[PDB]
């Protein structure tokens, strides 16, 4: 975000002076040759270089961070630049162009949280889901406590899988995304019938059976034992998915081998 | 009867040029000559008839 003003400006004196003195690598026998007005329009300024005036340029540097971050949209930084130019050529001083300055080289530099910010979805995943966490029932279920060990592959799912999985609090109800195209929106807020069989030896609403479909890879012996139907179902929806892996192989092959054909003697 | 030729040359639309470089051509802006008493400060004055 600033090199992108550094490239979008500022078309150096140590690599003028590196030429003219004919020090370069390449082609030395280069600045001797041009006509005799540039080698006395280019050997007055690496012998008293001119002055610059870099406000506009940081200035710059600040705008197209914002809008990439995300405030000022992409179609307002022409009333955003001349907004900030105008603040910035009144109070000027070296006041304020070095307070720029820091925050110049620093946005750019600050970038890391934002990075983590997508690298852990610590934005809307586990401080929605720790958040939606603490609105569940007492951590004290009734039947089982296997409760902990699903609740906990909840956090590893929306931890170890960037891509997108928001957790909304789209109102009193809080639903987790399975990907920013979101077409398996299941409700977390109605997973509060599975309160019910969290410890046990047709009640499930598919929402429930979409959780358990989603988390499912992410649990191996934890949800465990044959505790009803969680237990097992989870363990079906692990089989049922490898069934998939392996049948998804299975007809590519079979259709670049070459109409249903495959989807039926595989479905 | 006897002819004594005269002879004109009309030329209309058109300004004289009197390029001023060396081959008295055109290889560029910044015209040759000029180029040298570019960065002298120097002075002088003209005086065509």
């Amino acid at each position: 975000p600033a090199m992108l003003a550094a490239l979008q400006s500022q078309p150096d004196w140590a690599a003028a002076m590196d030429r003219i003195l004919a020090l370069t690598t390449r082609n030395p026998e280069a600045f001797r040759q041009q006509p005799q007005a540039n080698r006395f329009s280019a050997i007055l300024e690496a012998v008293v270089p001119s002055r610059t005036n870099p406000t506009h340029e940081k200035v710059l540097a600040i705008v197209n961070a914002l809008t990439e971050s995300k405030a000022i949209r992409k179609d307002e930084a022409g009333l955003i630049y001349n907004a900030l130019l105008e603040r910035v050529a009144r109070y000027n001083s070296t006041n304020v162009q070095a307070n720029l300055d820091r925050l110049t080289t620093d946005v750019r530099e600050a970038v890391a949280q934002r990075e983590r910010f997508m690298h852990d979805t610590n934005l809307g995943s586990q401080v929605a889901l720790n958040a939606f966490l603490s609105t569940l029932p007492a951590n004290v279920p009734r039947g089982q406590e296997d409760y902990v060990s699903f609740i906990s592959a909840l956090r590893l799912l929306v931890a170890e899988v960037p891509q997108s999985e928001v957790y909304q609090s789209g109102p009193d109800y809080f639903f987790q995304t399975s990907r920013q195209g979101l077409q398996t929106v299941n409700l977390t807020q109605a997973f509060k019938n599975l309160q019910g069989m969290w410890g046990v030896r047709s009640l499930l609403t598919p929402n429930t059976r979409l959780l358990l479909l989603l988390i499912a890879p992410f649990t191996n012996s934890s949800t465990i034992s044959r505790d009803s139907y969680l237990g097992h179902l989870i363990t079906l929806y692990r089989e049922a998915i490898g069934q998939t892996q392996v049948d998804e192989q299975t007809f590519q092959e079979i259709t670049s081998v070459s109409d249903t054909g495959s989807l039926e003697a595989t479905l | 009867v006897p002819s004594l030729t005269q002879k004109k040359f009309l030329c209309d639309r058109t300004m004289w040029r009197i390029p001023f470089s060396s081959n008295f051509m055109s290889m560029g802006a910044l015209t040759d000559l000029g180029q040298n008493m570019l960065y002298a400060n120097s002075a002088h004055a003209l005086d065509m008839t």
